[PDB]
RNA sequence: AAACCGGUUGAUCCUGCCGGACCCGACCGCUAUCGGGGUAGGGCUAAGCCAUGCGAGUCGCGCGCCCGGGGGCGCCCGGGAGCGGCGCACGGCUCAGUAACACGUGCCUAACCUAACCUCGGGAGGGGGACACCCCCGGGAAACUGGGGUCAAUCCCCCAUAGGGGAAGGGCGCUGGAAGGCCCCUUCCCCGAAAGGGCUGGCGGCCGAUCCGCCGCCAGUCGCCCGAGGGUGGGGGCACGGCCCAUCAGGUAGUUGGCGGGUUAAAGGCCCGCCAAGCCGAAGACGGGUAGGGGCGGUGAGAGCCGCGAGCCCCGAGAUGGGCACUGAGACAAGGGCCCAGGCCCUACGGGGUGCAGCAGGCGCGAAUACUCCGCAAUGCGGGCAACCGCGACGGGGCUACCCCGAGUGCCGGGCGAAGAGCCCGGCUUUUGCCCGGUCUAAAAAGCCGGGAGAAUAAGCGGGGGGCAAGUCUGGUGUCAGCCGCCGCGGUAAUACCAGCUCCGCGAGUGGUCGGGGUGUUUACUGGGCUUAAAGCGCCCGUAGCCGGCCCGGCAAGUCGCUCCUGAAAUCCCCGGGCUCAA
């Protein structure tokens, strides 16, 4: 599989007519496709550490970056929101946080909250043994009992403990919480639920969110709750 | 299968009754059919698993000797055997040529019985007694 | 099913009909005062020029609202290449800029007139062979456009 | 188009004008239609000769028909022998 | 710059056509110094025929064998012919077919499949077999290929369990707008997993230098199987949008629909059995013609017109014509298979191979065209744990008046010349051209820095009667020769032809013919006309269509305002920045 660079994903950080025909193409891994951005094209265009895919993929190769606790060797896996990335032989710390200017950036956060990721239930199954499969933002599941996977509805955010495979803590969706843009022009607004139309379809409900009297509007399917009036984790 | 002779591609004509060119010229064989696999009633049950799309796999029953009766008025299931076919609704040609297909009502140990499944592709003939 | 490629700039200052005689006499008499090799350069200058005008008449046409954030640093970049000496004038006096104020901003006119030589040949000479040094780098281009802020820092060798 | 030269011919100019145009007469060789074609200059002609492959282009005037004073001539000769007939007129180049 | 000019008259106002002037694209002529930027070049011509070379590999950390060097513990290093896994369905070309769910925009699949990758939960037990390379023999012209022997596997198969499918009945529960779906319970039938394999380190045991292994456990690590979701690719469906012709008016009979089935991964007259007469059409069926669709491109002040809708990106189709299959997650497969047709090449006559619409290259056609070059260094992809390997993709140069950008072909003073050209004299400079070094380059070339001699190495094309800038100057010819886009010159005194001199326009370009736009208010929505210039049907009835009185109440479809999801990228307009500015 090829990807062209005029077929690339519009937002990610390369030159779109100086360089060569063909781009990194992510390799169909934890994300979607158009977004998500290549950890090669992280390693060499984000954060400038590799000059040529030859270099990030060598320093990928040695397994020195690690996404959400494990140790990543392949070039081509996709990284994409709330994803911790960790450099081992610096000890840096990044969260793939949603931007106003480059649409999703890097953003330092501490060691404490590396280990959690605040993931957004997309879904929910009923599997075998009658336990519910919840299904995230990034296609990550969890397999539970049906009394605990009977009250997490769709839209909800979990934050996440990757080294335990637990849910440290459920957020549900509910007018008032600070939610998060995760997607579409108004991308990385942080700010208050205020106001909803609920259309037929829940997904395409019409969402209004305010940062004092900042209001931007967006769908229910483009808003991730990151807590009450101080979000969970270190975002921005 | 997947074969051009049993093609299932569009037709080249409108709803107008008028032709239209073709716009491919070959046949994918995506689009592709196969030929009817309903068994034959025989003195054995004979069956072979087939590869289809994706590697998965049908069962067919090439040859079927018995059949799963379901009696509601008792609810049990009973493994009755096929004395013939008495007739096929769909097409008297099956029945006229000993062959099982859904909706056909065979004349087993128990009595009368409807085929509820596709023997063609199910491999096997569950019915219920009449 | 198109695809791009780059057009002449020119042909915005060349005019439809060369043929006339005031408009022959009238180039002719910059052709010689600035010194230009061709009659492209000059209507390369009316290009720029054509440029500047209808930008002016373009952001007179739009509203007061539209035209507010624009306006002002439309005239601040005007003042900083040099080709309105007052910054704060009226969009409507732009409108009747001309052709002499952009071929001033040239490196060669520029040359010759802070008297670095002895005529405007003599300066295109000069900018040619590279004895002109701009803020300490060789400028060999004659048509360059000197901005206000980098004027002074013209040499000779 | 190209074509090979079959006759030399002479046109008589329109009533007001009195000249013998002189052209000739050239079969294409992509569709094999002999055709008119006038030959421009002074003693043009003369390079000109039978059997000669020559390059055919239309003469001009309104709408691609006839020119000034020549009835019914829609063409003429561009190149003889490879080589063009304008060159050969100024001396530039020799017919080969 | 929202532009007019010449021509029908004895003269005048109109109409109206044709020409001029501009830009762009193709081909062509004369001429041509350098540099930069750019996704220019057999498209506009035969999807015409092809010599030759190259154009998809990788993996020893899946597997046995053989060879060579080294060393004692249990092998180390290198190589070979292979089996085996993964890839080759991506990438590259071209424009015949196609007026179509092909394409674009907006939505679906609750009617579907998907190797590789991600996550969550669970599983990996017993047993068996064969075929390469190889050895001993070959056969055949070659292609290719036979027999015996023999070592393996992450190769092939069986068994068990897990799991899966079909039919039927029931249910709190899940998703979702909505269950024909998921989960749970119940019954029968049926199908039916896996490689604990590789490596590393540690432990223990068996074994032997005729060995350099095998076995049991642990940890790490790359792996294998099942269930669910995602990801990616793909199949399928829907609404709407974009050509010409009536000198094409009726078309359709599996045709339109229903019911029951088969097939499919999956819905469907997709196909089949029965049943009905339905379906399309003047709001243009059907028929013919033309054409791949889109982003986009040229032109104009704009509305608009055109497709140069060739090159660049996305989708489609095809691989000499027409068909049909194998394998596989995926093909009915351009450098894989089979058949007919129609060619061609080799042959030892028995056989074999082959179709460049891959990158170079040859023939042919045509008005019309590039090197049988260099590299995997950049951009990516396949393989691999990795290191790395390969790639006519891609990158680099070559050739070529491909498009845009920046420059040179000298400057200064004096004289002669005319104020011109040119020549000479005195001085200055070295872009440029030439030679050298560094840098640059995968290496080169070019570029940039620096050094040497030197005015020294460098201007053409078209035109001068009006349009339309430039000669009633000179010679020749004498309605001939020739000019002439139009108007018009030439028949002895030619500003128009042939030459000289001289001047004009643009200039590394300048001209010829074509096609598009402007021109053109000569297609008229903006915005034309129909008494007599072209143009009211001889008159009337009326279908579709278009256009339609007043007031009040409801709606909110058109309409208007804001907002959101979108309309790929490039392209276009504005702004800031970086290449010496510029492009
Ligand atoms: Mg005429
Ligand atoms: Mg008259
Ligand atoms: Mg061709
Ligand atoms: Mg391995
Ligand atoms: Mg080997
Ligand atoms: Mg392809
Ligand atoms: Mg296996
Ligand atoms: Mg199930
Ligand atoms: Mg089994
Ligand atoms: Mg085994
Ligand atoms: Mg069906
Ligand atoms: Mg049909
Ligand atoms: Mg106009
Ligand atoms: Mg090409
Ligand atoms: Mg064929
Ligand atoms: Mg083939
Ligand atoms: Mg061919
Ligand atoms: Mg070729
Ligand atoms: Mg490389
Ligand atoms: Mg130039
Ligand atoms: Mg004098
Ligand atoms: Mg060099
Ligand atoms: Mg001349
Ligand atoms: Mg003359
Ligand atoms: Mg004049
Ligand atoms: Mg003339
Ligand atoms: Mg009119
Ligand atoms: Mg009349
Ligand atoms: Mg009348
Ligand atoms: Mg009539
Ligand atoms: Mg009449
Ligand atoms: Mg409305």
């Amino acid at each position: 599989v090829h990807l062209r660079k005029s077929l690339a994903p519009y937002w990610w950080p390369i030159p779109r007519k100086a360089g060569g025909v063909w781009a990194v193409r992510p390799s169909t891994g934890p994300h979607s496709l158009e977004y998500s951005l290549p950890l090669a094209v992280v390693v060499r265009d984000v954060l400038r550490y590799a000059k040529t895919l030859r270099e990030a993929r060598y320093i990928i190769s040695r397994g020195y970056i690690k996404v959400d606790g494990v140790v990543r060797k392949d070039y081509k896996f996709p990284i994409g929101l709330m994803d911790v990335v960790e450099i081992v032989p610096t000890g840096e710390i990044y969260r793939v946080v949603p931007d106003e200017a480059k649409y999703y950036d890097l953003k330092p956060i501490p060691s404490s909250e590396a280990a959690l990721k605040p993931l957004r239930v997309e879904g929910k199954t009923a599997v075998s043994g009658g336990r519910i499969q919840l299904h995230f933002h990034d296609g990550r599941n969890l397999i539970l009992p049906p009394d605990v996977g009977r009250q997490i509805k769709t839209f909800d955010t979990v934050v996440y403990d990757l080294e335990n495979k637990a849910i440290k803590t459920h957020l549900p969706l509910r007018l008032g919480q600070l939610a998060v843009v995760t997607h579409g022009g108004n991308i990385g607004f942080v700010g208050q639920f205020f106001e909803v139309v609920w259309t037929l379809k829940r997904r395409q409900s019409v969402v209004a969110l305010r940062k004092g009297e900042e209001v931007r509007r967006t769908i229910l399917d483009y808003i991730m709750v990151i807590g009450t009036e101080a979000p969970v984790v270190k975002i921005s | 299968m997947k074969l051009g002779a049993f093609y299932k591609g569009g037709d080249l004509v409108k709803p107008s009754g008028g032709k239209k060119g073709r716009v491919r010229k070959t046949k994918k064989k995506a689009l592709g059919g196969g030929p009817p696999q309903i068994p034959k009633l025989g003195e054995e049950d004979i069956r072979y698993v087939e590869r289809v799309r994706g590697g998965n796999h049908k069962v067919r029953l090439r040859q079927a000797r018995y059949a799963n009766v379901y009696i509601p008025k008792e609810r049990r299931h009973v493994k009755a055997k096929i004395l013939s076919i008495v007739s096929s609704p769909s097409n008297p040609d099956y029945a006229r040529r000993n062959y099982i297909v859904k909706g056909a009502i065979i004349q087993t140990e128990v009595g009368k019985a409807v085929v509820t499944s596709r023997p063609g592709q199910d491999g096997v003939i569950n019915a219920v007694l009449i | 099913g198109g695809l791009k490629k780059p057009k002449k700039k020119y042909l915005a200052g060349k005019p439809k009909k060369i043929w006339n005689k005031q408009l022959l006499l009238e180039e002719l008499q910059l052709m010689g005062e600035y010194g230009l090799r061709n009659k492209k350069e000059l209507w390369l200058a009316r290009a720029r020029l054509k440029w500047i005008v209808r930008r002016a008449r373009a952001l007179l046409s739009m509203t007061a609202e539209e035209r507010a954030p624009l306006e002002v640093p439309f005239k601040e970049k005007l003042y900083k290449m040099g080709f309105i000496e007052d910054p704060n004038v009226p969009l409507d006096r732009i409108l009747s800029l001309d052709v002499r104020a952009i071929l001033e901003r040239r490196l060669q006119t520029l040359v010759f007139r802070m008297g670095l030589a002895k005529s405007i040949h003599h300066a295109r000479q000069l900018v040619v062979h590279g004895h002109v040094l701009v803020a300490g780098r060789r400028v060999t281009s004659p048509g360059f456009l000197v901005p206000r802020e980098l004027e002074d820092k013209i040499t000779i060798e | 188009a190209r074509g090979i030269v079959l006759e030399k011919v002479g046109v008589e100019a329109r009533k007001p004008n009195a000249a013998v145009r002189k052209c000739v007469r050239v079969q294409l060789v992509k569709n094999g239609k002999v055709v008119t074609a006038f030959v421009p200059y002074d003693g043009g002609l003369n390079y000109i000769n039978e059997h000669d492959e020559v390059i055919i282009e239309r003469i001009g005037g309104p709408e691609g028909k006839s020119l000034g004073d020549i009835p019914g001539v829609r063409f003429k000769v561009v190149k003889v022998n490879g080589v063009s007939l304008w060159a050969i007129w100024r001396g530039k180049k020799q017919k080969p």
